[PDB]
């Protein structure tokens, strides 16, 4: 399969022509998504397989072929880009100011953005281009509109 | 089945669309993994 460093999209055709459930990002080797996309199932790469190696259906994320590999962190402060990769539509930047869910465990960046649930995965990038986590896990608001949570792993 | 296409690199673009609200919510994880708010 293809193994380039980069932003995929996440396919199935087990439904109505070819649809996108998903998006992730290959790192190192490793293809990482949201949990709620792929529900833990093998990918096709080419002809090739990607196994499932590292999942938790609470965190909502899920890594393929290793170990979850993203590491850096939302600084708290700066602009970031959601690298939005919506279904038939081409990759885009978009660039905002997180805001923040607050938790009992803790406080958690936050991007403000609608988009189709096939979108789910698009990579959250910092000024130097590194994954600060994942987008398509959130809340509702009184507008109806959705707001993501920046979900990032943990490197061991 | 499912598949992955890839779609781009991973890299920060200048004079990108600049859009979206820095809402500040109180919310709660579940243990399906499901965000709610705590209103
Ligand atoms: C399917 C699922 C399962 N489990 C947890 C979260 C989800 N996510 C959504 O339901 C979702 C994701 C988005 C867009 C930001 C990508 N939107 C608007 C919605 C409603």
């Amino acid at each position: 399969g293809e193994t380039t460093d980069g932003v995929y999209r996440v396919m199935t055709r087990r439904l109505l022509g070819s649809t996108q459930v998903g998006v992730g990002v290959m790192q190192e080797g490793v293809f990482h998504t949201m949990w709620h996309v792929t529900k833990g199932a093998a990918l096709r790469s080419g002809e090739g397989r990607l196994d499932p190696y590292w999942g938790d259906v609470k965190q909502d994320l899920v890594s393929y072929c290793g170990p979850w590999k993203l590491d850096a962190a939302w600084d708290g402060l700066s602009e970031v880009q959601l690298l939005a990769v919506p279904p038939g539509e081409r990759a885009k930047n978009i660039q905002t100011l997180p805001g923040i869910f607050k938790t009992k465990d803790g406080d958690i960046g936050a991007v403000a953005l609608d988009y189709p649930a096939g979108t789910s995965g698009s990579p959250i990038l910092d000024k130097c281009g590194r994954v600060i986590g994942l987008y398509g896990n959130g809340v509702v608001i009184k507008n109806g509109s959705y707001v993501s949570a920046i979900t990032q792993g943990k490197r061991e | 089945d499912m598949y992955i296409e890839r779609a781009g690199d991973i890299t920060w673009e200048k004079d990108a669309e600049v859009t979206g609200n820095s809402p500040r919510l109180d919310v709660a994880l579940d243990e399906s993994g499901d965000f709610s708010l705590v209103e």
